[PDB]
């Protein structure tokens, strides 16, 4: 067996979160494409001896129809793996490009060691377009499945105008949410939207708060 | 700004705070040679015929209660409900 059999393992449960992020974004996916068990994953992205073969994972998908009732233009998105161990500038013109010309608007790309600081510095520079950068260790658990963390939610620039107006509330006065902050990642936040944070209480089941971005 | 009568959302209950005020408010007023709206049963303590007034609800003030933005809401000592 060795010390392989583990280093896929884990870029299998690297993939699961993948997916389930894909979909609690707002995204159309099955339990079923999901619950995928080790067995039969093995015998469908390797080649031979019985190594991974990322470049074969990438894939695309697209909004569920209830997505389209509160987030109008909300685009499709893409997500992409590489083979490539230490990924460089070069291998970037691929996927940049790749999404400018297919026209859709979110681009999550998935390193393994690292990328170059050459290449990363090429994200900002087709906009509507977005992209994304995650890498595979921070994927491997779904830091959302914590006991801890409670549920956030997107709150649309309709949803959001009303807060405001409910609460008499000029927009700094909001609680706020870190960009770089692990859940604003998971759901991919912008500057300005607003996440409402339903948790638990031992004074009251549930509270409802919210958290601005910044 | 202001705010109507109506669509009014504050609590329809007086805060102690406000009770508190309205009492001493009051009886400095009425401690200063103001007019008593009530019949003193014989009282002679301001803050004691103050508290008359209060519980045959017929003191003159309101209550303007400023909003975390500016607004406020006007309620009448006649209006607001004294539980405490």
């Amino acid at each position: 067996d060795q010390e392989n059999e583990r280093n896929i393992s884990r870029l299998w449960r690297a993939f699961r979160t993948v997916k389930e992020m894909v979909k609690d974004r707002g995204y159309f996916i099955t339990q079923e494409e999901v619950e995928l068990p080790l067995e039969d994953f093995k015998a469908k992205y390797c080649d031979s001896m019985g190594r991974p073969q990322r470049k074969m994972m990438s894939f695309q998908a697209n909004p569920t129809e209830e997505s389209i009732s509160k987030f109008p233009d909300m685009g499709s998105l893409w997500v992409e793996f590489c083979d490539e161990p230490s990924v460089g500038v070069k291998t970037m013109k691929t996927f940049v490009i790749h999404i400018q010309e297919k026209n859709f608007q979110t681009g999550i790309f998935v390193y393994q060691n690292n990328i170059t600081p050459s290449a990363m510095k090429l994200v900002p520079s087709i906009p509507p377009a977005t992209i994304e950068t995650f890498n595979e260790a921070a994927l491997v658990v779904n830091i959302t499945h914590h006991e801890l963390v409670p549920k956030h939610i997107r709150l649309s620039s309709d949803e959001k105008r009303e807060l405001l107006k409910r609460y008499r509330l000029k927009e700094s006065q909001l609680p706020r949410i870190q960009r770089a902050d692990p859940v604003a990642l998971y759901l991919g936040l912008k500057r300005g939207e607003v996440v409402k944070i339903i948790r638990k209480s031992e004074t009251s089941g549930r509270y409802a708060s919210y958290r601005i971005c910044m | 700004k202001a705010i109507p009568k109506d669509q009014r959302a504050t609590t329809p209950y007086m805060t102690k705070y406000e009770r508190a005020r309205i009492l001493g408010t009051r009886a400095l007023q009425i401690s200063m040679n103001a007019p008593v709206f009530v019949d003193l049963e014989g009282e002679t303590d301001p803050l004691r015929i103050a508290m008359k007034e209060l519980a045959e609800k017929k003191i003159p003030l309101v209550i303007r209660r400023y909003l975390p933005d500016g607004s406020f809401e006007d309620w009448s000592v006649e209006e607001l409900i004294v539980d405490l």
